[PDB]
RNA sequence: GUUGCGUGGUUCACCGCGGAGGUAGAGCUACUGGAUGGCCGAUGGGUUACUGACGUCAGCCAAACUCCGAAUGCCGUGGUGUAAAGCGUGGCAGUGAGACGGCGGGGGAUAAGCUCCGUACGUCGAAAGGGAAACAGCCCAGAUCGCCGGC
RNA sequence: CCUUGAAAGAGUGCGUAAUAGCUCACUGGUCAAGUGAUUGUGCGCCGAUAAUGUAGCGGGGCUCAAGCACACCGCCGAAGC
RNA sequence: UGCCUCCUAAAAUGUAACGGAGGCGCCCAAAGGUUCCCUCAACCUGGACGGCAAUCAGGUGGCGAGUGUAAAUGCACAAG
RNA sequence: CUCGAUGUCGGCUCGUCGCAUCCUGGGGCUGGAGCAGGUCCCAAGGGUUGGGCUGUUCGCCCAUUAAAGCGGCACGCGAGC
RNA sequence: UUACGGCGGCCACAGCGGCAGGGAAACGCCCGGUCCCAUUCCGAACCCGGAAGCUAAGCCUGCCAGCGCCGAUGAUACUGCCCCUCCGGGUGGAAAAGUAGGACACCGCCGAACA
């Protein structure tokens, strides 16, 4: 169960929080890509970027 | 108008489950606003320490909120 | 109206955001005026409302303020500098919601009735329309 | 004599009672003697209008997607700008 | 008054987002 | 801030667990005060149509009211993640007049391109490029260099 | 307040200072299809009102929209990728 | 202009103004220590002076009294 | 914003603009018989005096006139007085 | 084990109040102030020696929603973060009050009669 996300807006601008949960998910630059495991860790994360990424389920 | 005192920084300083030594002051108050329990002892100035190593607890004892070290 | 006692005479201003939770109902009269804006309504404001509305319907019926002017409000002399200590008590105003109803009316008349509310809600400074008990 | 067509709120919440609103319904719970509530849906225009011609104690003949069970209005919540109906509190009546 | 006015409404764009400095 | 030598994940982020709260809201026959309309009627008034106490019946209000009471934020801890986190000790600093914008407040007339606080809030300062006609502080986005490539 | 009851006021509004006159509140049949009140709404009208020169779309021009709402399809666009 | 208490102060701490309110520059040889004991205010009824309110008796009363002194937090398990 | 200088009242001279109109022009209503008015609407082409007192602006007054308007322009204008 | 006397846990869903039933052991009420001890006066209280009488009280058992207490679900207020020019919306939390209801406690150790 892994989840692909892509950053789709800029870290300028972003708050704290956001900028270190970016990095955790471990994301550089727009349109970069990740795969993860989906678990509570993971969503939590995706919750407070919600809006600087895109997530669709990818194998 | 215009006068103020200082601040005296009271209130809680080890929260539950904190682990810590012989000593340690936990709460800073007027009055007893919280009680000593096992293992805590008071002070001059109602300053709830530590008597023993251990790790803090809250809790009712019939009314008064209580501060207890268990170890 | 005003009060006979307060125990702070300079308070900070009442918050004006939220719609009105309690009063939102006509419960003594059968006729209401139900406010639309927040506004700090004046009791030279409430004198001049019931005052049209007693003198419209000039007989009968009966009239209810559910509001008083309670929360004062300062302003400090004309010609003075910044900053020097908060003014002096001037005006006694009394906080108004969106919901809250103002006056309360009850008329034999519902035409006349009407048209006294409506001579009230002219003379204050908030958009009010009037509603019934059902 | 009052006959209503209600569902069961599949989703209940903040959301849920806004979209259920906003699309023409009534959200309302069903409690009562037998220690048991249930979340119902209540189309709004013949709701109001059931209400307007047989009064607030008018007895609801309501019946659930697939069983029928009357029962009385409890309390309603109405907002006090728009003055219509938000929510239906409806209490389950042993004739 | 009107050239504050003025100044002040132009802060309603869909560029600005509704915010605008001074 | 930078840099030398130590320490090495101790920093920070998310998830779970253990904790203190009295703000928002709300309530008040739960206190202290304010306050609308009735019932009852304490006193005072010349047998009382006049003041109408206390309670009680309904409806209310409060920065210095609270029987209550969030969301966030804060402390600790177990996991997962993350190079240019953190901590100690030395060398060398600069800074200590900030500005505007969003949200929460005080002063002011709830006026000021006004003034004073808060805000792991932003930008400018010290940030070029695209957008807003022009337009430090708004929206998008952080320029290693080259290209007569693409999205 | 009642009454020839076809129908109907010690008066609906201008109007005599007063008495009158004036219409109207109401009915008979003539014609024959909708007529009014009120609620919430989208977009519009007035209120509107300073001084060098149009001067409150950036300009030309635009309702045969190049305006507004909803749905959809392409593309342009930075030193971002 | 130094010190103490509250609000502003936005539920940890801290937080400005020529912002809003008050206090301190002491007092007690017991108002300190320890041991033991007790529960207040208010209201109701009855009772010479005595009455709204002096001391007495009986009920009701869990904190609405009291705390040397401002306010806050506490204290009826009493810190009274 | 201007402190390594932005000359401050009144007057003279020269103007220019607005209309919230003083006269002249056109109207509605009138508690407009006529003459004269009042109030409101349209209208900025032109015109809108000379003296006494005061440093004055302002103001009072004298004699006229169809009229003796109100304001902006660094309270227009001192490298023009 | 039944139902009694203590010691505790917990501090109202357990309290207050009303209505009934009990004195085997016990617990109390109760008899006097000679002894220890005491009354800011009083053997009222405390303390001392006892059982003439008794469940009337305390105490124990059962029944009462009466006052008091606990209290959902749903909805709403409020709110973190986004969208958004405000309006409002998305997403995640979520009251107080009120309603349905609950409730005249529950749990452990020792001792006596009974076991
Ligand atoms: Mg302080
Ligand atoms: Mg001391
Ligand atoms: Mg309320
Ligand atoms: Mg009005
Ligand atoms: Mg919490
Ligand atoms: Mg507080
Ligand atoms: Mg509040
Ligand atoms: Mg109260
Ligand atoms: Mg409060
Ligand atoms: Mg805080
Ligand atoms: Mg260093
Ligand atoms: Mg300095
Ligand atoms: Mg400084
Ligand atoms: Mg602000
Ligand atoms: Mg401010
Ligand atoms: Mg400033
Ligand atoms: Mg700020
Ligand atoms: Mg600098
Ligand atoms: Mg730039
Ligand atoms: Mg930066
Ligand atoms: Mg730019
Ligand atoms: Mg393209
Ligand atoms: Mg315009
Ligand atoms: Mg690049
Ligand atoms: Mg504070
Ligand atoms: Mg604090
Ligand atoms: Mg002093
Ligand atoms: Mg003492
Ligand atoms: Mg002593
Ligand atoms: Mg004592
Ligand atoms: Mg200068
Ligand atoms: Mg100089
Ligand atoms: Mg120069
Ligand atoms: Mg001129
Ligand atoms: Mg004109
Ligand atoms: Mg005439
Ligand atoms: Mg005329
Ligand atoms: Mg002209
Ligand atoms: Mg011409
Ligand atoms: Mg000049
Ligand atoms: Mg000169
Ligand atoms: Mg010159
Ligand atoms: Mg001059
Ligand atoms: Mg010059
Ligand atoms: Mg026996
Ligand atoms: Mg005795
Ligand atoms: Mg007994
Ligand atoms: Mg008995
Ligand atoms: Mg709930
Ligand atoms: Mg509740
Ligand atoms: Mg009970």
């Amino acid at each position: 169960s892994q989840l692909k996300i892509t950053q789709v807006r800029s870290t300028i601008g972003a708050r704290w929080k956001q900028r270190e949960s970016l990095r955790t998910l471990g994301l550089r630059r727009i349109r970069h890509s990740v795969i993860r495991e989906d678990n509570a860790a993971t969503r939590g994360l995706i919750a407070v970027v919600r809006h600087l990424v895109e997530v669709e389920p990818a194998q | 108008n215009g006068r103020d005192s200082a601040a005296q920084r009271l209130g809680v300083k080890r929260y539950g489950g904190q682990v810590v030594k012989a000593g340690e002051i936990l709460v800073r108050q007027r009055g007893t606003k919280f009680h000593p329990g096992v293992n805590v002892g008071r002070g001059g100035d109602d300053t709830l320490f530590a008597k023993t190593a251990g790790a803090v607890e809250f809790g009712i004892k019939r009314g008064r909120k209580t501060v207890s070290i268990v170890g | 109206l005003i009060p006979r006692k307060v125990k702070h005479r300079k308070q900070h201003h009442p918050r004006q955001r939220g719609i009105a939770s309690g009063g939102t109902t006509v419960n003594f009269g059968d006729y209401g005026i139900q406010a639309l804006e927040h506004a700090y309504v004046t009791n030279r404001q409430i004198e001049s409302a019931r005052i049209a509305i007693n003198r419209h319907i000039k007989r009968g019926g009966k009239v209810w303020i559910n509001i008083f002017p309670d929360r004062p409000l300062t302003k400090k002399p004309a010609e003075t500098r910044m900053g020097s200590g908060k003014g002096s008590p001037e005006w006694w105003v009394a906080n108004v919601k969106p919901g809250r109803v103002l006056f309360e009316l009850s008329y034999p008349n519902e035409g006349v009735a009407r048209a006294a509310l409506t001579r009230a809600i002219h003379k204050l400074p908030i958009k009010a329309r009037i509603i019934t008990r059902e | 004599s009052n006959q209503l067509r209600v569902t069961v709120r599949t989703e209940t919440g903040k959301g849920a009672s806004r979209r259920a609103r906003r699309a023409g319904k009534i959200p309302a719970v069903l409690y009562g003697h037998g220690a048991e509530p249930q979340h119902l849906e209540l189309p709004g225009h013949d709701y109001a209008a059931v209400l307007r011609h047989s009064g607030t104690n008018a007895v609801l003949t309501l019946d659930i997607a697939g069983k029928e069970q009357l029962a009385l209005t409890k309390a309603l919540h109405i907002h006090p700008i728009r003055r219509t109906i938000q929510h239906a509190d409806l209490l389950v009546v042993r004739r | 008054a009107k050239r504050g006015r003025k100044k002040r409404d132009r802060k309603y764009s869909k560029a600005n987002h509704g915010k605008r400095p001074n």
